[PDB]
């Protein structure tokens, strides 16, 4: 990583030695649930 | 348990006739305890794969190997 | 020329569970005698009822032609239990009460996932009995390999 | 006298063997079968063939059913005898099996090596080597055609032949990745071999031709086949050292009713090297003499049964953290497991744990349905890397819990799992049940 | 895509049910009451080299199976001079039932058969029973046991019911070779003082109890059996400047399981490959004394395809290609891999019409009684390699072989087919002539 | 193509494919009772060491048991070539007791004889790898050995012992450890100072049944058709320089016998079934100046060189009547196993089968000695006139003679493997016949 | 320059050489929901 | 695992129910007695369920 040539001229399958610092993985999922309101109260239909 | 659970059938090193040569039974066609060459499903008339009692189709074997048997 | 075919629904046979017969677990207790269990996800709005096609007892209408596939496998109805219109404890109330839905989605209310033939008993009458809408199958929690409790559709 | 003197001597104890007989041995009934013929047909390879390239073929709808597939390669030697090790197997880096656009299975050169090391034997194994390597002391410049059989479920038995006739709308494809380098062919260790030839490749499929009644049957009816699949993940080895027994908790990210697990440790540099290098005959380049080095293998003799050079001290499988079986030594997985379950001999560095009575067979015989195990693991304890690999007294005269100092080069861990699934074909189309 | 499909959301839950069978408790079948006895036959005619002798199988038991011909030979030279000499000695054996030839094997067939179908320790044990394999020296005396390989000599399932043949005799006619390498002749040179062989023929008889013995004696029986078809022909001998080719008519009949063939130098029994100055490939190979005109008899066979003469081949039926042209190494290595599972020596080739040609059970045949033009088309390798220079051989290319390969001028083509041996009213013979 | 074979259809195809019974293109499967296998360590009562008698008791952790492997940890008391299957030698014998009844018993020599006759190819090699040092290990080396037991329930799932049905009977194993093991704690007659005592552990593979199978085992009575080994030692009618000794040995056996097996040996050297000689591998230092013909090359104790075998010929008599014609020792050594097993038997080991296939579990013909008042094995020995220290004298000898050192083979071991019935009822088990 | 600390104000980048995903797939219940694609598929193509 | 680092674990479904959880740490003294105060407790800065 300290040598621009090493970084800028490399191949598809490789990365920086400093890439080992990216140890945390955040996985998200966006989904659909149903919010229902009735008789002055409300909340979600599913877990 | 009300089930005619037979004994085991392992690959034996010797061919054996079932002493019932005039009526060719269908349960002895897939029994590996007698034959030794190859294994194939028994074909009925018009080349229909007739499954004998005791054995099971590949889908039933998949259901018994993944989900489980019964009692 | 060879005549084209329609849905051609796939129906299995009911099985002996010990002193009673019931439809196998991946299937539903559809109709009777000739068509006892549905296997595919849709089936032939069986005419026998009471007489009436709804759809019948365990499946609900969908918006299609070819009667052979007009009901969808795995549903029931609100089925009043005691004082409330709840689905069985093992059923999933979709939320399509009736009033907020159109005819087809209004009927498809309980999503009987993994509980198409047997369900569990409910603490409704204070006694742990067979749900009001089903037949009382003789099995209990102590009985092994039979997780279903008094239930049949 | 003679045989009659035995025959006549029928007693009480013989009733269990011959009374009220059910069978005989002196007349065999043979089973009438359908008509069929087998034809070897060459397939088209698309894409450029060469080292490091990806090519593929679509299996033509010529016969009705297909089984055996052999990929031919023409390679040349980039050095003298002793420089290659199963190079045709090494070249075919991987093979993907796709039906209807869906991935059914995938094998790797290392799998082929592992599979062979564990499941082939005797003259079968030798004949196999003859089709993938140079085994008659051939020299630099030698040219040879190799035949690499595929081992997908349908490539092993007629009973699982793929019904191409039933797949009116779906194609069956094989994708083949060719290795960027093959030892003793285009590279000598890390050094490219100037002038090395590019491979010539050909894919052959042996097709089954059926008679009219059975062709029609297959074409019209739905078909379900209980098949095998290979699951595989690469892991980094908890490399052991001179002063310590490394240990490692490996998550077994497998699913399905697994027939068995198999694994090996290796030096990724050298194809097929599952053991440490040493200055003992057959354990390293130049082993036994002044020129010996324990940084490079005698490639032609890469495989060995000398467990001293292997790195597994002990292991156990756990399901959700509970022991699957009591902890056993690495030699238990290397020698006993395959003795009991396969009947062949497994090379050092290659391990097996079967969940099946007969893991080599088609018929299910006990499985581990890992789809029901939230946290399956493999717990490995490594040997201490304290043996001076360059000194036979230290290598050949040592104990159970230790290995070569050069065993720390076996930094890769390959874990495989073979399981059972269902391939379904209906109304001209198909793919897997789950 | 207007066909009907199934979602299969819980197809497998729906398809399950109760167990059918348990693996842990075996039931053994009660079998019939019988005994086995080994009985010596009387051989008519003088046994000796080059003589024709015969034996009638005595009616001592009810059924017969295994037959072993014993020979006693003494080495006419030192280790390295003989090659399967008891196999060579039995030049041929003919099986006659009711006066009709049922089958006939040749020393070369035994060599081809063994080379192609036996394996591992069975092949080794076989060699022990037909040769000297422990570096024996001149004058060493051994009894050899040559098993016969007729259909009834391989399985009790096809035991020949002598009891059911009350009007017909069963005989074996045996031709003993005029010369046996390393025993009475060293190449063309007779060995002075060589002894004539002692010979004995043993038949293992099955003694049946009353119920089964009666059924055999009275009922008609149809046994599915295997026959050898064979003829020799001139080879389109290759040379230094050319790739010879040849259209060979295949004069075969009956539903054939497989074809097998070899090229050979008729001078030296079992020589199917070229000779060369590489270890084991010629007498004295690897040393200054090496001669590439005489084999190392004790090491006559080899797996080094570089010394074989077939470049490629195809079989045509009714003048049309039965399969795409494949290289000689396909027939030598792949066919056996797929169909036998053993290892086949260079110079020996197989093409199967059957899924499992090595077994008894029919698994696909080619009916040559329904084929008007069966032709084997061979292409030979160029004989340009100087056999006296290991580099020339070991570093050669796919399309060439040794200059000494032109000595392999004889071609032997064999076929195995299925016929029926029918027995009734005390008489029998083949169901089909052609 | 393939179609050209299918069209060649006619009368001779009817007996192969008319009215097809099965199709080879479709596998049929059987729903088997669900089960699992777990490896559980048993403990050892008594002190483990050379010459000690120790024992285990198999706990009821699972329902049925099959494989049992005894682990040993041994050190080398000398260099490579000084040991021969030492873990096999060490386990002098194992006695199987159920409910206090002796069911069976195996001996170290039996394990060696059994292996010599019934294991083969890489099964045999892998076996050797588990009982010996086969990678040229040196003095001080230490390895874990795995000695599988070969009792009837240790060979097949089919005979899994029903611990489940044995409510009141324990299953025990008594293991005798040899007082001396060659190349481990002794070198010929000399003790090895500093030799380590063995570490031992007994492993049992347990089968866990489902509810339904478990219930059947608990409620139903059972019977198993099982194997037993009968064994006695006898003195050899030692042959000499001037004579062919002969001997009539009473065969004090009972029960339906599958086969007899025997060997001659030198009690001093485990596994020595042949004479010693100055030919490579036949004696310590054979082939050189240091050669001695009083001590074997232990690592090469076994050989396929019959010239060193003692037996000339043999026959079995039943009640004084010949059972079969007298055959040469080479007939029992090579042909019998060719016919009945398919492996290769080393010199000095002999087999006579009463069964069509003695290598299998399914009975296929037996000699019931419970109905033979006086069975006898009649042996004729070779003349011990060959000077073992002169390679030529041995290698160039005749059929009727052997080494002068063959007179060291003073022991005769005769085994008989038979079938009995193990009955289980009311929580108890034991044999049906004395 | 220190390759142990980012230029915080320029933490984000489009230079994929500094990314770590070679390839990925979503597997449902143990089997590939689509063929394996490179990390750049997920980074550039999906959102394209 | 180290000072200032965040680590985590998923509890496998090995038994049926779970209760006690004990976090083991191995620490060394960077000075003499009197310099630490419940350091393993201090070390575990926080725990989130």
């Amino acid at each position: 990583a300290t040598s621009p040539a090493a970084v800028l001229g490399n191949t598809e399958t490789v990365t920086a030695n400093t890439a080992t610092l990216l140890t945390a993985l955040n996985i998200y999922a966006k989904n659909y649930n149903v919010l229902r309101i009735m008789s002055g109260m409300g909340g979600l239909a599913y877990a | 348990p009300s089930y005619q659970i037979r004994n085991s059938k392992h690959h034996t090193q010797l061919p054996m006739r079932s002493l019932n040569e005039p009526p060719p039974m269908v349960e002895d066609l897939v029994d590996e305890s007698l034959f030794e060459g190859l294994q194939g499903y028994p074909v009925d008339e018009k080349l229909d794969l007739l499954t004998p009692p005791g054995t099971a189709t590949p889908s039933s074997e998949w259901a018994a190997i993944n989900y489980g048997l019964t009692n | 020329v060879v005549k084209p075919q329609g849905y051609k629904p796939e129906f299995v046979n009911r099985v002996n569970f010990g002193k009673f017969w019931a439809c196998p677990e991946g299937t539903t207790d559809w109709g009777s005698e000739d068509k006892q269990c549905l296997v595919s996800q849709y089936g032939p709005m069986m005419w026998r009822n009471k007489w009436g096609w709804s759809c019948p007892a365990g499946s609900a209408p969908n918006n299609s032609d070819d009667w052979n596939q007009k009901c969808v496998q795995g549903y029931s109805m609100k089925k009043l239990i005691d004082g409330q219109w709840r689905c069985t404890d093992t059923e999933i109330d979709t939320g399509k009460d009736w009033s907020n839905s159109d005819w087809f989605t209004a009927q498809q209310q309980c999503d009987r996932g993994n509980n198409k033939v047997f369900t569990r008993r409910m603490y409704i009458d204070g006694k742990w009995q067979c749900p009001d809408g089903t037949w009382d199958t003789g099995f209990t929690w102590s009985d092994g390999e039979n997780g279903g409790k008094q239930c049949k559709y | 006298a003679g045989g009659l003197s035995q025959l006549v001597a029928y007693g009480a104890q013989d009733v269990y063997l011959t009374g009220n007989p059910q069978i005989t041995f002196f007349k065999t009934v043979y089973r009438r079968y359908t008509n069929f013929a087998i034809e070897s047909i060459q397939q088209t390879i698309n894409g450029s063939v060469g080292f490091g390239n990806k090519v593929s073929t679509q299996i033509s709808r010529n016969g009705d059913l297909i089984t055996d597939i052999v990929v031919e390669f023409v390679l040349t030697k980039g050095g003298n005898g002793g420089t290659t090790y199963y190079p045709a197997e090494e070249l075919l880096q991987d093979v993907e099996l796709e039906i209807g656009g869906q991935r059914i299975d995938k094998h790797y050169n290392d799998w082929f090596r592992t599979y062979d090391a564990l499941f082939r034997m005797n003259d079968d194994r030798y004949n196999y080597r003859r089709m993938t390597d140079w085994v008659n002391n051939e020299l630099v410049g030698a040219q040879k055609r190799f035949y690499v059989p595929l081992i997908f479920f349908f490539n092993q038995t007629p009973g699982l032949a793929l019904p191409l006739i039933a797949l009116q709308y779906h194609e069956v494809k094989l994708y083949f990745t060719l290795a960027s380098q093959v030892q003793g062919v285009n590279y000598n260790g890390s050094s490219a071999i100037a002038g090395a030839a590019q491979p010539t490749m050909s894919v052959w499929v042996d097709y089954i031709f059926l008679d009219t009644q059975e062709r029609t049957r297959f074409a019209q009816l739905p078909h379900e086949y209980l098949i095998e699949q290979l699951q595989f993940t690469g892991s980094e080895t908890a490399t052991p050292s001179a002063t310590t027994q490394a240990s490692q908790n490996i998550r077994l990210n497998f699913n399905h009713p697994t027939k068995y697990l198999a694994w090996n440790f290796n030096n990724p540099t050298n194809y097929g090297q599952y053991t440490a290098l040493a200055n003992i005959p057959g354990a390293c380049s130049g082993a036994g003499t002044a020129a010996a080095t324990v940084t490079t293998p005698d490639y032609g003799n890469t495989g060995t049964y000398n467990e001293q050079l292997a790195v597994l001290d002990s292991a156990k499988i756990q399901l959700n953290g509970q022991d699957r079986f009591a902890t056993r030594k690495g030699s238990y997985f290397n020698k006993v497991q395959p003795y009991q379950s396969i009947g062949g001999v497994t090379p050092a560095g290659v391990y097996l744990y079967s969940f099946a009575l007969k893991p080599a067979g088609r018929q299910p015989s006990g499985t581990c349905n890992f789809s029901r195990i939230d946290n399956a693991t493999l717990s490995l304890t490594y040997k201490t890397c304290s043996i001076d690999a360059t000194s036979p007294a230290a290598v050949l005269g040592n104990t159970e819990t230790v290995t070569a100092n050069t065993a720390t080069l076996l930094t890769a861990l390959n874990i495989y799992a073979k399981n059972y699934n269902v391939l379904r074909i209906m109304s001209g189309m198909g793919g897997l049940a789950y």
